[PDB]
């Protein structure tokens, strides 16, 4: 959910995408600026769904 | 089909980094 | 996903064939002294 | 007549400062007249 | 036999300030002239006529937005003589027709072509290899894909590019929302090649200044090299172990470096060539069958290629009654694509 | 010692003297309103 | 060794083999052109020449044996619809099965000349090395040559002695083969008159019989002779491929222009008759003609024929494809089936409504009705809630004439709307989808992908002409430059010509 | 029949030869007078 | 052969001619516009795309 | 009857290596176009 | 060498290698014929460009 | 060096600048007459800043046609009142 | 048309001025190529 | 006929792998000395 709007973005290979489309997708709009390491969700289902690979990388 | 088509190139281009670097062609000074 | 099927040969003839050829060319280069 | 005369330096300050009289037109002429959006 | 041609031939490839030769009468007129007309066009002529737009220092633009403006739609691809049917003889008619963009982009070829010449008939006459020439290929190549053939595959010359900084720039923008030229692959080869060829420049420059010999006691370095010298002024030893270790794999020759800098670029330049080619006659990558048909089926499959599209149809409803005037586009408020608020 | 007139020197005043002839239109331009 | 991009250059001194080569590369080129139609020939629907020719089945070669004459099948079947007709022995298999042999034939004399490549034909018999007086051959390919296009354009062109050529009214509905006659007027340099092919053949031909002539009996002069390199064979390939990528270029203008020798019932339309409402103006001046000979609106469009209706269509415009859109036109907007008739739009006040026509350039376009004077009347809205224009505010519906809906008026809005946005396209047609399991996109025709490879080909021989004719004029410094260069050749004043050493 | 066009093309053609003429003569004259020495 | 074989790794003598190359850039442009001096040429190099990509960052 | 134009040939091994990667990036640039 | 019936006949067509006319032989002759057929090319490019328009010469399809 | 005089020859000597004080301002005072005169204007055929519009219109004289464009630009002109 | 006598004036005097300042010169430059 | 579409892949590496092997293996005995 990159704009924070509860609307995800498809970026993976195994979800649609080819090598041309697919992206690792930015953090949400909903954490703006705050820091989202994996230990501040509640789960990695959580984390996954708000973008924190997108800040790790 | 196609996921695996474009991880297995990609795979193999890892492995081509490898023996490029490890077992290239040493440069010979003369 | 409704890929195109001839994708798959398509892209495997065009990884091997042109591969292929460098390798023969190489290996007889190593044969030869 | 013989070149070496006016030394280069002068030749070289006097240009440079007729270069800026003429672009700094230009700059004015963005704020004036045509091209203003005034 | 010293006849008035090898007589000629004598006077053409004097050793002066400029040199001339043979392709010196293509290259100087043709060149001086595309250069003049584009002086001329984008201080004094208008696009009014052609394209609803002021486009000269006259009318009050500026260096930004001046252009020589393609002529109008309904000139087709006539070469726009100024002696032709359209014009008829007529100076000030041509201008307002857009006769001075065929007049630029023509004397343009011919004298890309006088340059090409130059450069082989300079090389013959010094003896080195023609190499600067064939890199030349890729300059030519481009320009004649982009502002000969491009339009040729067109309707007519207005869609070519109009020669100023913005109007460039609205053609780059409309490559984007007509051809989604960026998902082109001919168009990335060419990205590559561009950028790999501003990495090769920057490093090798870098490399050999910080692998150089202490030739000289001075702090600046500069000095301490002589055009004749028979000695490498920098170590390729050194910069070959720097890179090894640095990046695991190096150049060792130091002939193949020089060649994959000129291949890079000029392969790249060739192969966007190729693709504007293929937009000449709309063939272009514009979209993934596999991905429309599973977005037309499934509202809740987005991906950033869908996003890019909504993009492109923007551009195209919000430019297209101002760029092609010609064309009468009378687009209500209400058929306009807008998301929520803006 | 020298020519005056070579090719070097039309190649330069070709480009000189339209240049200064422009830059004086174009100078008058600013004072241009509407 | 030799690097890989260089293996070939072994036979610039063996004349043998170097044909022998020449003799491979012609039998593979022939081997292509047997095999290509016949797998045209086992994929072509003769059935419905109308809505289903050749230019929307992907067929590339099939269009140029019908070009020169070529139009039955040995199974009964013609491309003009005629059924129980007899080609005798050159139909479509005929010709590709004559091209598969000829590819045997050609194969096997490359093998004799690989193995007996030392013929004394071969050697100058002064020196005893080998080598190939160029200038001569060159007279004499150019005879033969001039030979060959004469009594291709006296003969098969005129059908003294051959079947003629293929030609057309000028849209596209009554194409056949037919002798042609040659113009020697100023008409005859018009593109689209097919008498000027035949006169340019005989005229060139003669031509190049007598400059055949002249090569063969007047040697080069010296002073062409050392400056063309005229010994070196790759001065011959370098003009060669030069002549090449000229003559590519002018088949990929023509083939996109349209002229004689690109007839649209073989290659189909071309995007310039859509850019000028070239079709819909014949249309609408045929209905024109009707009305005013006191037909009906319904008798007025029921006599245009299907033909010509397909014609008006956006779909068979070769400029609304994509790279890899692949296929068949059939495999986009489907087997095209039956014209749908006119629609013909109206506002509730009862005024007749046009539909903006879609421009090639737009993937999409929207949907805009205006009146007689281009005033907008009704539109299908993005943002309904300040729509004024809508198909219900505004009463909007539908009817048409001729075709299969003739007669029939609808005005329930998404039924009306649905048929305007297929009015975008032109003349509405129905499609079977299901057959090829068609995807809706457009594809080009085979006039878009022929003129794609020759521009793209024409571009990438100009940089094979430029190659090798660095390398015919460089050929002393391949290898790289003399080491003993002195210095004074390349500083300035030296020499007072450059790179003349006499001019000190 | 002489068009405007065709009288347009040959007044194209004509121009043509008087620059490449006019050039080459001037051309063919300098070198004349200007040789080299050998 | 390749040309490439005519320079050998760590030799120390230079590879090409660079006063031909200048006398051939010298005349193709004029004498003034062309680089004699090896060292300032790769400065050049080095400088221009890392100061352009220094103002797009 | 021994032809004397024959020549070896050779590729070395940077070749291979650099052969081998312009073709397996060309694919994996070109297959998504492929599958479409 | 092989000698062979065919090659023996076809001997005189490939005997001449390097033979010249002296100096510019007919060099001018050559430059006239390409000179007219530049502005041949030229009239047939524009007649298809409809820069050069002539009587009864209607560049259409409706010239059949 | 190839013969020619040295640029910095030329350009530090008097008769350089008793030539060209004259020669550069009198082309850069053409060049504004040139414009200020309007005769530029009419040169090109560029629209001086009230001759775009006529007073109530506000449509593009736009050129339509290929072979009566030159009549078309004349017949916008007039237009102009 | 004065207004093309008033822009080509200041270039014609110009052109003179030059001749007058350059013209032993140019005299004595053509004489020595002869 | 409604085949198994990877019959096609199935075939042509079948064919192309041991074939490419075989190839190599030649190729290389030839160059080597004598
Ligand atoms: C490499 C290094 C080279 C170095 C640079 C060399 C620079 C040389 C400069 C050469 C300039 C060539 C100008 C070509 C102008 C042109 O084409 O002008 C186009 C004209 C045709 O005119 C067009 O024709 C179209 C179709 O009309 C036809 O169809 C219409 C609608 O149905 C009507 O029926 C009409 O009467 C009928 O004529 C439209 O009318 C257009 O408005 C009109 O412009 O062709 C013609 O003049 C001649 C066409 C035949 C020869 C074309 C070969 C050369 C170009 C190859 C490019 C391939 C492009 C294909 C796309 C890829
Ligand atoms: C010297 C190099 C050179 C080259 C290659 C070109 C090339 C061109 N010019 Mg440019 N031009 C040049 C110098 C050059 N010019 C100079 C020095 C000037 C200043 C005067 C101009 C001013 C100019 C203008 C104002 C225009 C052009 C235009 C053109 C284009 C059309 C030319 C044409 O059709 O002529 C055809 C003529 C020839 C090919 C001459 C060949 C003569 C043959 C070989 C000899 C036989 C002729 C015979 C003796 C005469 C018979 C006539 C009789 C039957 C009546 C073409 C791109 C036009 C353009 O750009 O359109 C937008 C245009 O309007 N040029
Ligand atoms: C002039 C050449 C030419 C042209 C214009 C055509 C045209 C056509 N062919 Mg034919 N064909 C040809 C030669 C040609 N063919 C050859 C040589 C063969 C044998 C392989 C065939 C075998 C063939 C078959 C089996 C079929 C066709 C079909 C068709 C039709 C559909 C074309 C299509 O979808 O392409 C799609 C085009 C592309 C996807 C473009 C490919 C772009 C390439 C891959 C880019 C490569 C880039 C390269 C790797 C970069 C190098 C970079 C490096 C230098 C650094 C069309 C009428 C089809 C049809 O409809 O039949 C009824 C069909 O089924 N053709
Ligand atoms: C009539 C056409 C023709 C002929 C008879 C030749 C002949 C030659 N070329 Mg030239 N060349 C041509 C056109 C031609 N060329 C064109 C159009 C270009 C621009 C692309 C070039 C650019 C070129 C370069 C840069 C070089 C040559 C070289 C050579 C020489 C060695 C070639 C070799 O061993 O390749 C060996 C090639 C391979 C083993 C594999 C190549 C595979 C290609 C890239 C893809 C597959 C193509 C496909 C099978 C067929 C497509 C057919 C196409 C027409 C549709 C040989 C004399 C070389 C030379 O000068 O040596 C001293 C050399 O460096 N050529
Ligand atoms: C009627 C008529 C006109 C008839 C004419 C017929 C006729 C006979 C005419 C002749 C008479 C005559 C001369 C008339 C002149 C008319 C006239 C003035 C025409 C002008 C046309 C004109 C102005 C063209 C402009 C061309 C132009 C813009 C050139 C720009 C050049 C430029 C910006 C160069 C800077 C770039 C530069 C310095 C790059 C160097 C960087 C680089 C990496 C170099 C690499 C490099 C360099 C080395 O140095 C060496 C060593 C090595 C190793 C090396 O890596
Ligand atoms: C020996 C080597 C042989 C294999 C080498 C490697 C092959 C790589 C594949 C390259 C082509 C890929 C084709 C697209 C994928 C595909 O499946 O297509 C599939 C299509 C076939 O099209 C199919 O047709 C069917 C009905 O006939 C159905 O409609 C299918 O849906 C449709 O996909 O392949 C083609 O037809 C292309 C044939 C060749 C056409 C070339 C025309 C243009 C050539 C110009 C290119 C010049 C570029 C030079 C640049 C430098
Ligand atoms: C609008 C379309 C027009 C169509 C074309 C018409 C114009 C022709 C185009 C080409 C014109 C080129 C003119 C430049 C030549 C020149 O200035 O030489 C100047 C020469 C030689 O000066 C000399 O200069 C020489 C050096 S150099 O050649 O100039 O480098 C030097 O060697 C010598 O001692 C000295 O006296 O002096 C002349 O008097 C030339 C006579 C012209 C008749
Ligand atoms: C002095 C101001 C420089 C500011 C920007 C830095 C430019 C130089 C850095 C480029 C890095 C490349 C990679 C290292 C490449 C490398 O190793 O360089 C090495 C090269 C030579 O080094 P030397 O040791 O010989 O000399 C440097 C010191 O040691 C002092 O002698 O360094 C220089 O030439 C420094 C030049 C300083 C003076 C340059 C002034 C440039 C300003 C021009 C105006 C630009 C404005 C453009 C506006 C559009
Ligand atoms: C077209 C034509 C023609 C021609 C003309 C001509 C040839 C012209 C020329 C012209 C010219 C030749 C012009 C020029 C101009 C120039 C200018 C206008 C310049 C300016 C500059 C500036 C402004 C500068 C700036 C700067 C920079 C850039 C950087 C450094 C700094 C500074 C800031 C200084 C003829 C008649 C044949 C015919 C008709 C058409
Ligand atoms: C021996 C013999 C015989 C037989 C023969 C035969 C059987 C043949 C066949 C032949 C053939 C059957 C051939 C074929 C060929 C083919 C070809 C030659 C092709 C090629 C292709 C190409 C080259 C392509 C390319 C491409 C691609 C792939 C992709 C896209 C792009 C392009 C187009 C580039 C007989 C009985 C007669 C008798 C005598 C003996
Ligand atoms: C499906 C895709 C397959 C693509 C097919 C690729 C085919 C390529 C064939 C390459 C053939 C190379 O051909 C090979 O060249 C080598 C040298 O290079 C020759 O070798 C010759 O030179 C070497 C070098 O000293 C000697 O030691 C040797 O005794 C001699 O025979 C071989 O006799 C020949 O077999
Ligand atoms: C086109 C130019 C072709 C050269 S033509 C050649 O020129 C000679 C001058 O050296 C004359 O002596 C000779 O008579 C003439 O035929
Ligand atoms: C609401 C669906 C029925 C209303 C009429 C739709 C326009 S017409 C419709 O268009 C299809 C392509 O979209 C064709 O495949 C089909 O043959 C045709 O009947
Ligand atoms: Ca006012
Ligand atoms: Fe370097
Ligand atoms: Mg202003």
């Amino acid at each position: 959910d990159i704009d924070g709007i509860r609307e995800p973005v498809s970026g993976s290979l195994l979800y649609g995408n080819n090598i041309i489309t697919g992206a690792v997708v930015p953090s949400s709009n909903a954490i703006g600026l705050h820091f989202y390491p994996i230990w501040e969700a509640a789960s990695l289902d959580e984390w996954l769904y708000n973008g924190g690979p997108y800040q790790l990388i | 089909m196609e996921t695996i088509t474009y991880v297995f190139i990609f795979a193999c281009i890892i492995a081509l980094f490898f023996f490029a670097i490890f077992f290239r062609e040493p440069p010979r000074i003369t | 996903m409704e890929v195109n099927q001839l994708g798959l040969i398509a892209t495997a003839l065009f990884v091997l064939v042109p591969s292929v050829f460098l390798i023969i060319l190489y290996v007889q280069t190593e044969s030869q002294q | 007549s013989e070149g070496g005369r006016i030394p280069l330096w002068i030749v070289a300050t006097v240009a440079g400062m007729g270069v800026i009289v003429i672009v700094g037109l230009f700059f004015y002429g963005a704020y004036a007249g045509l091209g203003s959006s005034l | 036999e010293r006849g008035w041609f090898d007589i000629l031939d004598d006077w053409l490839k004097r050793d002066r300030f400029v040199f001339v030769g043979w392709s010196g009468i293509l290259l100087f007129p043709c060149a001086y002239l595309a250069l003049g007309g584009w002086l001329t066009g984008t201080t004094f002529v208008t696009s009014w006529y052609t394209h609803g737009l002021a486009s000269s220092y006259l009318e009050g633009c500026n260096f930004l937005t001046v252009a020589v403006s393609t002529p109008a739609n309904s000139m087709g691809h006539s070469l726009l003589l100024l002696w032709g049917p359209e014009a008829q003889g007529d100076f000030t008619r041509w201008c307002q027709l857009g006769g001075l963009w065929t007049f630029i982009a023509l004397h343009g070829a011919f004298g890309l072509i006088g340059f090409m010449l130059r450069q082989f008939e300079i090389a013959r006459l010094v003896g080195v290899r023609p190499y600067n020439a064939i890199a030349f290929s890729a300059p030519i190549a481009v320009f004649v894909s982009v502002f000969l053939i491009y339009p040729l595959g067109q309707s007519s010359w207005f869609f070519a590019p109009s020669f100023g900084v913005a109007a460039i720039f609205r053609f780059l923008l409309f490559f984007q929302g007509f051809h989604n030229w960026t998902l082109n692959p001919f168009h990335m080869m060419g990205v590559a090649g561009v950028l790999g060829g501003a990495l090769l420049c920057a490093i090798h420059g870098a490399t050999v200044e910080n692998t150089l010999f202490q030739d000289g006691e001075g702090a600046s370095t500069f000095r301490a090299f002589n055009p004749t010298q028979a000695e490498e002024t920098y170590s390729m030893v050194t910069a070959n172990r720097f890179w090894s270790q640095i990046f695991g794999i190096a150049f060792s020759n130091k002939r193949w470096l020089h060649f994959f800098m000129l291949f890079v670029p000029v392969t790249g330049l060739w192969m966007s060539a190729i693709g504007v080619v293929g937009l000449a006659l709309n063939l272009r990558s514009y979209d993934f069958i596999s991905q429309e048909i599973r977005a037309a089926e499934d509202p809740e499959f987005e991906t950033f290629y869908t996003k890019n599209l909504l993009l492109n149809e923007g551009i195209r409803a919000w430019m297209a009654p101002q760029d092609q005037p010609h064309e009468n586009f009378v687009f209500p408020e209400e058929v306009l694509p807008r998301g929520n608020a803006l | 010692s020298y020519p005056i007139f070579t090719v070097r020197w039309v190649a330069v005043h070709t480009l000189a003297v339209p240049t200064i002839f422009f830059l004086g239109a174009i100078a008058a331009m600013q004072f241009i309103q509407r | 060794g030799l690097p890989w991009y260089r293996v070939h250059t072994v036979l610039i001194n063996d004349p043998g083999r170097l044909i022998a080569a020449h003799l491979m590369h012609t039998a593979l080129v022939a081997g292509w052109a047997g095999s290509m139609a016949l797998y045209e020939l086992a994929t072509f629907d003769p059935s419905d020449p109308v809505l289903n020719p050749m230019w929307r089945q992907g067929m590339f070669v099939l269009p140029f044996m019908a070009r020169l004459g070529v139009t039955g099948s040995w199974s009964g079947w013609s491309i003009t619809g005629e059924t129980g007709i007899d080609p005798g022995f050159w139909s479509f298999e005929g010709v590709a099965l004559a091209h598969i042999v000829l590819s045997g034939l050609l194969f096997l004399a490359a093998c004799w000349h690989w193995v007996y490549w030392d013929l004394e034909l071969f050697r100058d018999p002064r020196t005893g090395e080998p080598a190939l007086d160029l200038p001569k051959m060159f007279g004499i390919h150019l005879f033969l040559a001039g030979l060959l296009c004469f009594g291709f354009g006296a003969f098969h062109l005129t059908g003294l002695f051959g079947p003629g050529m293929w030609v057309s009214d000028p849209y596209g509905l009554t194409g056949s083969v037919q002798p042609v006659a040659p113009e020697w007027g100023p008409d005859g340099f018009n593109p689209y008159n097919p008498g000027g092919v035949v006169a340019h053949h005989i005229a060139a031909g003669i031509v190049g019989i007598i400059a055949g002539l002249f090569h063969i009996l007047v040697r080069p002069p010296q002073r062409l002779y050392k400056a063309l390199r005229m010994g070196n064979i790759e001065t011959v390939l370098s003009s060669s491929i030069a002549a090449v990528f000229f003559a590519a270029f002018v088949v990929a203008g023509t083939m996109w222009y349209g002229s004689a020798t690109t007839p649209i019932e073989l290659f189909g339309p071309t995007r310039y008759q859509w850019d000028s409402s070239y079709f819909q103006q014949e249309i609408n001046r045929r209905v024109q003609a009707s009305l005013a000979s006191g037909a009906t609106l319904e008798e007025a469009w029921s006599a245009i024929p299907e033909k010509l209706a397909f014609y008006d269509y956006i779909g068979n415009n070769p400029a609304k494809g994509g790279l890899f859109r692949t296929g068949p036109m059939n495999k986009g907007d489907g087997i095209a089936q039956a014209w749908k008739g006119h629609a013909v739009f109206r506002n509730k006040e009862g005024e007749e409504l046009f539909v903006r026509r879609m421009p090639a350039f737009f993937e999409s376009f929207p949907v805009i009705l205006t009146d007689k004077n281009g005033v907008v009347k009704a539109d299908i809205p993005f943002r309904r809630a300040e729509s004024k224009y809508s198909f219900e505010q505004q009463g909007v519906t539908v009817s048409f004439y001729g075709g299969e809906l003739n007669g029939q008026t609808f005005t329930d809005p998404p039924t009306v709307k649905s048929y305007a946005r297929k009015a975008i396209f032109g003349e509405i047609f129905e499609f079977d989808t299901e057959t090829l399991n068609s995807d809706g996109i457009f594809r080009t025709s085979p006039r878009g992908w022929f003129t794609f490879a020759h521009a793209v080909f024409a571009l990438l021989f100009f940089f094979g002409h430029i190659w090798h004719g660095a390398r015919t004029l460089f050929r002393d410094v391949f290898s790289g430059i003399d080491p003993e260069l002195s210095p004074e050749q390349v500083e300035w004043g030296f020499y007072q010509k450059v790179g003349d050493v006499t001019t000190r | 029949t002489i068009t405007p066009s065709l009288k347009g093309f040959f007044i194209g053609l004509l121009s043509g030869a008087v620059v490449l003429g006019l050039t080459f003569a001037v051309l063919i004259a300098i070198s004349q007078i200007d040789k080299v020495q050998r | 052969e390749s040309a490439n074989y005519g320079y050998k790794f760590g030799q120390e003598e230079e590879t090409y001619n660079i006063v031909a190359a200048h006398g051939y850039f010298g005349r193709l442009i004029f004498q003034y516009a062309s680089f004699n001096n090896s060292r300032s040429l790769h400065f050049f190099l080095a400088a221009w795309p890392v100061v352009g990509v220094w103002f797009a960052a | 009857e021994p032809n004397p134009n024959r020549q070896p040939v050779e590729l070395n091994r940077t070749s291979l290596y650099l052969g081998l990667l312009l073709i397996l990036v060309l694919a994996l640039l070109f297959s998504s176009y492929f599958f479409n | 060498a092989r000698r062979t019936w065919l090659g023996d006949i076809l001997r005189p067509l490939n005997s001449e290698y390097g033979k010249v006319a002296p100096g510019w032989g007919t060099t001018p002759l050559m430059a006239v014929f390409m000179g007219l057929f530049l502005v041949f090319l030229l009239i047939i490019l524009e007649i298809y460009n409809s820069t050069l328009i002539l009587d009864g010469v209607n560049v259409s399809w409706k010239a059949l | 060096t190839t013969g020619e005089r040295p640029f910095s020859d030329i350009i530090t000597s008097v008769r350089y600048w008793v030539i060209h004080s004259i020669t550069i301002p009198a082309l850069f005072i053409a060049g504004w007459l040139f414009v200020s005169t309007g005769l530029a204007y009419d040169v090109f055929g560029t629209p001086r800043p009230d001759s775009y519009y006529a007073q109530e219109q506000r449509s593009i004289p736009l050129v339509t046609d290929r072979f009566e464009a030159k009549q078309q630009v004349e017949t916008f002109l007039e237009q102009l009142k | 048309d004065w207004r093309v006598l008033v822009v080509l004036l200041p270039v014609l005097l110009a052109a003179g001025w030059a001749v007058r300042n350059i013209l032993p010169y140019a005299v004595k430059q053509v004489q020595k190529l002869l």
